[PDB]
Formats: C-alpha cells, sequence, structure tokens
DNA sequence: CAGTCCCTGTTCGGGCGCCG
DNA sequence: GGTCGGCGCCCGAACAGGGACTG
C-alpha cells in the first residue's frame, strides 16, 4: 500500500544492455537459492525476452562471512540515472565522519526490499542467471522493490531512513551517521566498548523497523605516503642520476624543486658505480628539496563537482602505493598498503583488496567513489576480480600499462 | 481461431516505423508446390490464416530442403521486419558441450516437430507477418497469409521459443528434480540415474506433458539406444566424439574454400589434439575477393597434411566426473601457437583446444602462456563451473621471477610444473644495480620530422664513441638504434644509460619476439650478454654523456 | 603554447565453422 | 539457398589515447 516514487532515466539515454559473464558453480547455486526465495517474497518476478535490458549479476561473501550475498553490477544503470540521486534527492556528506576515532559500517540493504519500485522503471532492473554448460537458457528476472546496489535506492529510502534514525540521533547527537549505497557509516569518538554497544543499540533500533554485521574503521589513524629521498653517506653516479630523475618528476608536483647543482655533478661521462662526493652547493640543494617535500602542495583542494581518480602502483614485496586526485599532480591524498591478503602470492587478490580499501576511504572522506586506473591487463582483471570481491558496491575502473619510470612513490 | 495453451509474448515495433512492404521473389515451380502444400496444411491446423486487402504489409518467402528427408522447411525473408522490430535480449547464452555431461544410467533424446509452429505469436503483431504465396501462373493474384505462430526468419522467434520452452518444462522439472533435461531450442537431452523401468515412464510422462501444450515428440526422432546423436556428437555410454568431419580436397583453393577449411579445423580442435591453422590463416590476410584463387604455400601444405593425418586416427572424449579434479595441460606448439588438453584421468581427455592470438607488437612466452591459462579458465567455468588445476611447461622459479618483478599485476591459478620441452623461460634478465667494472654507454638518438634523417650513437666512460647516420627513420627508431649500437660494441657486461621512455619500456618487459626486426636484433644481442643494466635519466638536463651524445645526434 | 605524428592498443564489421 | 538467434576462429579497418617535437 506504499506509494511509488516516479523515477526516469537521463534525457536521451536508454537502459543498460550488458551481457552476463560466466559464473562458477558455487555462485549459480547461491543465486538460484536466493532468487527463488526472493521470488517467493515478491521482491522479484520472472520476465521474458521482450525486455531488451539486462545487467550482470554475481555473488560474494563479505569479510569473515559465510552467507552468500547477491550482487548486481548496476554501474551502467547508475550512470544512466545520475541526475536523480544528485539533483533531486541528494544525500549530504558529513565532513566530520573522517575525523572520528572509530567508524563502523552496517549493511542495511535488506531495508530497500520494503519499498516498492516504480512500475515504469522495473524494466531496467532486468538480469539473467546463467547455467553450467548452458544446460538451460537464461533465467531472467526483474525487481519489484528497491534493488540493492542501485544509487536510486538510498535516495528514495532517504526519507524513510531519516525518520528511523531520528530517535537515535536525538539521544546520541555527537554520533555521525552517513548512508552510502547499501551501507551505513556510524562514526563516534567513544571508547571501543561503548562504541560497539552504541552500534548494537542502533542494530536493535533498526530491527524493530523491519531490517547486522559490522566493519570497524579508524580514520584518525589513516596516514599518507609522502615522497622521500634517500639518506646516503656515499653517493655514486647511478645514485645521483636516479636522484635527479626522481626530483625532476617530483618537480611537476612541487614547483620549487631544483636539480641544477645536482646535475653539475653529472657533467663528465662517468662510470655509474663511481662514487661522487657531493659539493656543498649540491648538499644544500638536496637538503632544501627535502624540506619542500615535507610542505603541502599549493592550491590543492577538493572540488565537489569533479570526479575522483585513483592510480595504483605495484611496488613489489606486497607493497602497493596509490594517489587520489581530480586534476593531474594535484593529489588530494597519497598512501601505501602492505601485507594485505594474498601478499607474496597473488597480485589480483592484493589489487582487489587495494581497490576496496581505497574506495572505502573515498566514501568516508568525500562520499564519492573514484575511477581507478588499474596496473593490470584487462583479460587478467576480468578473469579473477569477482573471486575476491567483498563489497556491496563496485567502482569504475580502467586499465593502464605504465612501465616503471623513477619509482617516485616508494623508495 | 482457437487460443493456444501457451502464454503469448507481447511484441512491439520500434517507435515511429511501420511494417514491411516488400515484393515477392520469383520462386521455382518445384518450391511453389512445396509451399502451397505446407501453407494449406498449416492453415487447416490454425497456424496461418487468410488475409484480404486490409493488410498493406508483405514480405518475401522461400523454402530449403530438410537434411536427410523429403520434407521442406518454410523460411521468411524478414530482413526488413527485423530492422523495425523491437530489440530482444537473447536467452541462449552459449552452446552445451558433451565434456560437461555426467554419466547417467539412462539417456533419452527427442526432437519436437515444427517447433516454431506450436508457439503462438502476439495477436497485435500478426498483422505485420503478412506474405504472399505466388501461384503457378504469374497472372494469378496469389494467396496471402499471416502467421499466427512464430515465423522462421524473424529475429524474435528463437528468443521467444527458448523462453516459452523453458516455461513449459518448469512444472515437469519441478516435480522431477533428479531428471536432467538439457534444453537447446527444441532438442531435449533427458538423462537420469533412475532404473530403466522408471525412466521409460518419466519419458512418456514428459512426452504427454509437452503434448498438453501443442509440442509433439515424434517417435521417428525418438532415440532410446546408444549411440545418441546430440548437438553434432556421438554419445556412447563411456565416451563421446564428434560426428564425421569432411575436409575439402580442392586442387585449386579459393579464399572461401580456406574459410570453410579453417572453420572445420577449429571445430575439430575441440577433441582432435594438435590442430594448427597458423599457416592456413596466413593465406587469408590482405585478401579482398572471396572467390579469388590462392596458391598454397609450402608451410600451408605441410600444415594441412599434418591436420589430415591427425583426422585419420579416431579420437574420443570422456564425460565429467565431479568426484575427480579437473586438469588442464598446455604445450608450446609453434611460435605463437599453444594447445591444451582438459582431462581428469591421464590420456582420457574431456576436450582439447588451441590458443594462438598475437596481442601487441612485443611479447614473450610468459605473457602468451598467461593469456592461454585465462582462456582455458573462462572456458572451463562455462562448461564445468570451476577452474582446473594447470600443468604448465614453465619452471616454478621462472614464473616466480616474472610475476614478482613485473610492474603489472599478474597471476596464475593453482598449477604445477610439467617437464615437457619446449619449456617456457625468460631469455635474459636486466640487472637491478649497475655493474661494477662494466663500460657505461650513454646512448641517444634523434631524427627530423621532415627530412626523415637522423643519427644514433653513444659515448662511454672509456672514451669510446660512435655516431651513425640514419635515413627514413623516426625519433623512436633512432633511440632504439642507439641502444642496439651500445649492445653490439660492448662486452658481456654493459651499463647503458638512455633517456628514451619508449625504448626503455619495451626492453624492461623482457620481450623474446617482436614485430620490429630492430627489436628482435636488440633481443638477440640481449641474450648473448651476461649482465645488462639499463637506466633512465631525464633529457635536456645536462647529465653525463647524455647531453654530449644528444648534441652529437642533434641533427 | 596547441597541433601533428609516431606508436600502440582496442573495438567492430564480416567471413566461415557448429547447433536448433 | 543468399531467414533468424546463439557460441567459436580469423582478418583488417576504424577508433583512441598517450609521448616527444614544433608554430
Ligand atoms: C534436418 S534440418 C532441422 C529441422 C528443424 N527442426 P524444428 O523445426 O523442430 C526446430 O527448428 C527451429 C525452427 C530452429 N531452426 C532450425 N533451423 C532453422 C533455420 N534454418 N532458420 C530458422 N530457425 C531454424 C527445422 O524444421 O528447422
Ligand atoms: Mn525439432
Ligand atoms: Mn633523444
Amino acid at each position: 500500500p506504499i506509494e511509488t516514487v516516479p523515477v526516469k532515466l537521463k534525457p536521451g539515454m536508454d537502459g543498460p544492455k550488458v551481457k552476463q559473464w560466466p559464473l562458477t558453480e558455487e555462485k549459480i547455486k547461491a543465486l538460484v537459492e536466493i532468487c527463488t526465495e526472493m521470488e517467493k517474497e515478491g521482491k522479484i518476478s520472472k520476465i521474458g525476452p521482450e525486455n531488451p535490458y539486462n545487467t550482470p549479476v554475481f555473488a560474494i561473501k563479505k569479510k569473515d562471512s559465510t552467507k552468500w550475498r547477491k550482487l548486481v553490477d548496476f554501474r551502467e544503470l547508475n550512470k544512466r540515472t545520475q541526475d536523480f540521486w544528485e539533483v533531486q534527492l541528494g544525500i549530504p556528506h558529513p565532513a566530520g565522519l573522517k575525523k572520528k576515532k572509530s567508524v563502523t559500517v552496517l549493511d542495511v540493504g535488506d531495508a530497500y526490499f520494503s519499498v516498492p519500485l516504480d512500475e515504469d522503471f522495473r524494466k531496467y532492473t532486468a538480469f539473467t542467471i546463467p547455467s553450467i554448460n548452458n544446460e538451460t537458457p537464461g533465467i531472467r528476472y526483474q525487481y519489484n522493490v528497491l534493488p540493492q546496489g542501485w544509487k536510486g535506492s538510498p535516495a528514495i529510502f532517504q526519507s524513510s531512513m531519516t525518520k528511523i534514525l531520528e530517535p537515535f540521533k536525538k539521544q546520541n547527537p555527537d554520533i555521525v551517521i552517513y548512508q552510502y549505497m547499501d551501507d551505513l557509516y556510524v562514526g563516534s569518538d567513544l571508547e571501543i566498548g561503548q562504541h560497539r554497544t552504541k552500534i548494537e543499540e542502533l542494530r536493535q533500533h533498526l530491527l524493530r523497523w523491519g531490517l547486522w554485521m559490522g566493519y570497524e574503521l579508524h580514520p584518525d589513524k589513516w596516514t599518507v605516503q609522502p615522497i622521500v629521498l634517500p639518506e646516503k653517506d656515499s653517493w655514486t653516479v647511478n645514485d645521483i642520476q636516479k636522484l635527479v630523475g626522481k626530483l625532476n618528476w617530483a618537480s611537476q608536483i612541487y614547483p620549487g624543486i631544483k636539480v641544477r647543482q645536482l646535475s653539475k655533478l653529472l657533467r663528465g661521462t662517468k662510470a655509474l658505480t663511481e662514487v661522487i662526493p657531493l659539493t656543498e652547493e649540491a648538499e644544500l640543494e638536496l637538503a632544501e628539496n627535502r624540506e619542500i617535500l615535507k610542505e603541502p602542495v599549493h592550491g590543492v583542494y577538493y572540488d565537489p563537482s569533479k570526479d575522483l581518480i585513483a592510480e595504483i602502483q605495484k611496488q613489489g614485496q606486497g607493497q602497493w602505493t596509490y594517489q587520489i586526485y581530480q586534476e593531474p599532480f594535484k593529489n588530494l591524498k597519497t598512501g601505501k598498503y602492505a601485507r594485505m591478503r594474498g601478499a607474496h602470492t597473488n597480485d589480483v587478490k592484493q589489487l582487489t583488496e587495494a581497490v576496496q580499501k581505497i574506495t572505502t576511504e573515498s566514501i568516508v572522506i568525500w562520499g564519492k567513489t573514484p575511477k581507478f586506473k588499474l596496473p593490470i591487463q584487462k583479460e587478467t582483471w576480468e578473469t579473477w576480480w569477482t573471486e575476491y570481491w567483498q563489497a556491496t558496491w563496485i567502482p569504475e575502473w580502467e586499465f593502464v600499462n605504465t612501465p616503471p619510470l623513477v619509482k617516485l612513490w616508494y623508495q | 481461431v482457437p487460443i493456444s495453451p501457451i502464454e503469448t509474448v507481447p511484441v512491439k515495433l520500434k517507435p515511429g516505423m511501420d511494417g514491411p512492404k516488400v515484393k515477392q521473389w520469383p520462386l521455382t515451380e518445384e518450391k511453389i508446390k512445396a509451399l502451397v502444400e505446407i501453407c494449406t496444411e498449416m492453415e487447416k491446423e490454425g497456424k496461418i490464416s487468410k488475409i484480404g486487402p486490409e493488410n498493406p504489409y508483405n514480405t518475401p518467402v522461400f523454402a530449403i530442403k530438410k537434411k536427410d528427408s523429403t520434407k521442406w522447411r518454410k523460411l521468411v525473408d524478414f530482413r526488413e521486419l527485423n530492422k523495425r522490430t523491437q530489440d530482444f535480449w537473447e536467452v541462449q547464452l552459449g552452446i552445451p558441450h558433451p565434456a560437461g555431461l555426467k554419466k547417467k544410467k539412462s539417456v533419452t533424446v527427442l526432437d519436437v516437430g515444427d517447433a516454431y509452429f506450436s508457439v503462438p505469436l502476439d495477436e497485435d503483431f500478426r498483422k505485420y507477418t503478412a506474405f504472399t504465396i505466388p501461384s503457378i501462373n504469374n497472372e494469378t493474384p496469389g494467396i496471402r497469409y499471416q502467421y499466427n505462430v512464430l515465423p522462421q526468419g524473424w529475429k524474435g522467434s528463437p528468443a521467444i521459443f527458448q523462453s516459452s520452452m523453458t516455461k513449459i518444462l518448469e512444472p515437469f522439472k519441478k516435480q522431477n528434480p533428479d531428471i536432467v533435461i538439457y534444453q537447446y531450442m527444441d532438442d531435449l537431452y533427458v538423462g537420469s540415474d533412475l532404473e530403466i523401468g522408471q525412466h521409460r515412464t518419466k519419458i512418456e510422462e514428459l512426452r504427454q506433458h509437452l503434448l498438453r501444450w501443442g509440442l509433439t515428440t515424434p517417435d521417428k526422432k525418438h532415440q532410446k539406444e546408444p549411440p545418441f546423436l546430440w548437438m553434432g556428437y556421438e554419445l556412447h555410454p563411456d565416451k563421446w566424439t564428434v560426428q564425421p568431419i569432411v575436409l575439402p580436397e580442392k586442387d585449386s583453393w579459393t579464399v572461401n574454400d580456406i574459410c570453410k577449411l579453417v572453420g572445420k579445423l577449429n571445430w575439430a580442435s575441440q577433441i582432435y589434439p594438435g590442430i594448427k591453422v597458423r599457416q592456413l590463416s596466413k593465406l587469408l590476410r590482405g585478401t579482398k575477393a572471396l572467390t579469388e584463387v590462392i596458391p598454397l604455400t609450402e608451410e600451408a601444405e605441410l600444415e594441412l597434411a599434418e591436420n589430415r593425418e591427425i583426422l585419420k586416427e579416431p579420437v574420443h572424449g570422456v564425460y565429467y566426473d565431479p568426484s575427480k579434479d579437473l586438469i588442464a595441460e598446455i604445450q608450446k606448439q609453434g611460435q605463437g601457437q599453444w594447445t591444451y588438453q582438459i582431462y581428469q584421468e591421464p590420456f582420457k581427455n574431456l576436450k582439447t583446444g588451441k590458443y594462438a592470438r598475437m596481442r601487441g607488437a612485443h611479447t614473450n612466452d610468459v605473457k602468451q602462456l598467461t593469456e592461454a591459462v585465462q582462456k582455458i579458465t573462462t572456458e572451463s567455468i562455462v562448461i564445468w563451473g570451476k577452474t582446473p588445476k594447470f600443468k604448465l611447461p614453465i619452471q616454478k622459479e621462472t614464473w616466480e621471477t616474472w610475476w614478482t618483478e613485473y610492474w603489472q599485476a599478474t597471476w596464475i591459478p593453482e598449477w604445477e610444473f610439467v617437464n615437457t620441452p619446449p619449456l617456457v623461460k625468460l631469455w635474459y634478465q636486466l640487472e637491478k644495480e649497475p655493474i661494477v667494472g662494466a663500460e657505461t654507454f650513454y646512448v641517444d638518438g634523434a631524427a627530423n620530422r621532415e627530412t626523415k634523417l637522423g643519427k644514433a650513437g653513444y659515448v662511454t666512460n672509456k672514451g669510446r664513441q660512435k655516431v651513425v647516420p640514419l635515413t627514413n627513420t623516426t625519433n623512436q627508431k633512432t633511440e632504439l638504434q642507439a641502444i642496439y649500437l651500445a649492445l653490439q660494441d660492448s662486452g658481456l657486461e654493459v651499463n647503458i644509460v638512455t633517456n628514451s621512455q619508449y625504448a626503455l619500456g619495451i626492453i624492461q618487459a623482457q620481450p623474446d619476439k617482436s614485430e620490429s626486426e630492430l627489436v628482435n636484433q636488440i633481443i638477440e644481442q640481449l641474450i648473448k650478454k651476461e649482465k645488462v643494466y639499463l637506466a633512465w635519466v631525464p633529457a635536456h638536463k645536462g647529465i653525463g654523456g647524455n647531453e654530449q651524445v644528444d648534441k652529437l645526434v642533434s641533427a
């Protein structure tokens, strides 16, 4: 008996038409068991080939989670409904969420199934379930309620969510609550014990309205990865050549970097392994360049209207560096990960873990997901990345091939 | 017209476009008799109905002969209606493969006669499926019909039939969960582990369940005994093989005859191991006419004679036992060619295959092996829903050095080394630190965009120097040429300093094969060395000999 | 400075094979 | 015959995006 919110696509754009990719046996059995039960609860219903739209579907397990979780790759449908969840029913982003001592994430995607979806828009939520060895044709469905993983679901449910959180926000005014996609970010400066208790208070406060699990974050302990120069007692020709090239590349970010006196030490055609004593003019140019790399870059600030971009570099030995920016060389944040899952054995698992951690940080800090430039071949990535995905959202990405230049981001 | 028991599928035209209005083709008198004989029979069965002048639409119609039968098949040239019909989402996601079938105690195959003619068409859409049957006399106006079922030639019929067929089979398969029904269009592969007595009952139950909706299962197409003919294979209780493949023996080969040959060679490669189509596909490059005669090269005749000798011996595949692991073994066949076998027991191949795609201008064996593993992985997930364990002709230490030191992310699933030459390996290794006691070459190269002239050379720490003039070259070609010169004129150990990102990026990827003969010559020199240390410095910064050798190669 | 070109990679159109 | 849909392969042409040099 609930009224539906009318939703339309962006003018001059059709629905998504993305082919379903092959799925493993464990994922198909999980999807069948879930979609059969979702059909029994009216959340979805079967459709036919007259619906020309389709969106890929697969299954995941969150960290330390045994239950399979249906995940729809609504990235194309979200691009074609962008004016809805940004112009009309936008959700503000609290600037204090990143400053809290502890921030917990709660999957509240189950609440979207309580609200029906606009009849005219159900045609775009279509998805097909494949079969092993193509035993049967595709089993197509479409959503009758608010779908998980769609950026219009938290916007429509935003009015319902505010009235559920109003009693809890009143009792706990110092706690910040942010809703992004199927997740709920709850940040507080409380002690770990009473913080997790306040989470459980909110969990029971959400159960009485018809809705579990938590992921703890500590944004106050998030550190940046600066550009560092080696501290050597003896420098060789190769050492200074690598030093000048790194400072030359870093000069695109810090306009005050100079390599004049350091290049003067590389005048003759010298052997690389030859030790070169640093002149006093060069020692000061090096110490001054070190001072510049400690100071922040001039004129770097976030723009709410510009897209976020994330680049990742493979540094070997489980090391992974990343930079987030909107304009080139204006990095809003740099960082480094190490000893993630799959370290020293699986690059794709490490890279998948890296993208998730970076996207999680971008949601907490700016409320946006960045577009990734992935240091991997397209066929290598599209073969394995769903085997390691543990998040309910999926960021946009592209594939690059930049051979290592002057190891700018890692010593 | 009575109402069909099957729920119709609502179909619309694309907004702003009308139905087709095409004139009928001139038909042979032998095809006209076959059409009128079929049209009058389907009209009596309520599958087509007469239409008057109120239907302003028309589309061509013809007929082809059914394979191994005297019956005819009615086809409609709906090329104009398919352009203006709404888009559909195809539900046929792929083709089943016998290597994915599990052993069952009983197997039954049965085909549905005139499958499209038993599924109704949308009532509001039947007006656009209008056609004219020409009579034996050109002056006779002819009989005009319209389709009440799914026509053959309309782009929506296969998608509608497959979805309709799945809906009818749902109540039977729900009541019989332990019955496996492979549904490809109207071809039904039915297998079970029930006793053969109870199996024959369930088959008759299914033939009656399909009969309640207008689907007839003729006893002519009924198959009860092995070998079963299914999807172009021969299914035996313990093994399977493809139906006999016939290759043309043309004395004068055209371009189309090669395309027909290459296609059948790819089809045979799924079970026949060792099929190569490299040299035969080299005959299709840069050719325009499909009917142009082309002579067979010596490498193509040898490749063809080898494929014919493989097709002489009988090969067969086995079925899938989920209780035993899946194993895929790959071999380096020719340069750029790879073959693989997927099996569970030794020499009992589920299926075979080949990979031979050339990605990029510069590559190595490790890259191509990684690409082949991925192709097999996706192929295995389609057929068996899991990734096989790999046996690869590459040392564990070889692969460890590659993926750890490579700048891209790369990975191979659980695999073990099989010692079967030729073994994939890295042919040379670039040092991570400069070599003590090795001559240091500062290389550079430049060229002019207009004159297409340039220089390439080096300056070393021992006073050695060289500059070579180059004609019809580019800035990229000269910078590669300078490194090549430093490799020719150096000892077994060398330190090379360049400012060319393009040249450095290619070499650091450790290629062993390239489209450029210059890169291949660089590779051949790199393999002869013992220690090579490349290093990049920024240009125009006055660094070492890089500035001196830049001014030497300036013009 | 923007505007080329030299290079490289990706996507798509079209032929065959195979199945219904 | 020169209908349709699916999947696979092979090829070339068109598309496209970065890097160094130039008015
Ligand atoms: C000995 S030839 C096979 C006999 C076959 N059996 P069927 O009708 O039960 C099932 O076929 C349906 C119509 C699929 N379909 C098969 N071929 C074509 C074709 N050329 N164009 C369009 N759709 C085709 C038939 O009659 O087409
Ligand atoms: Mn049939
Ligand atoms: Mn140069």
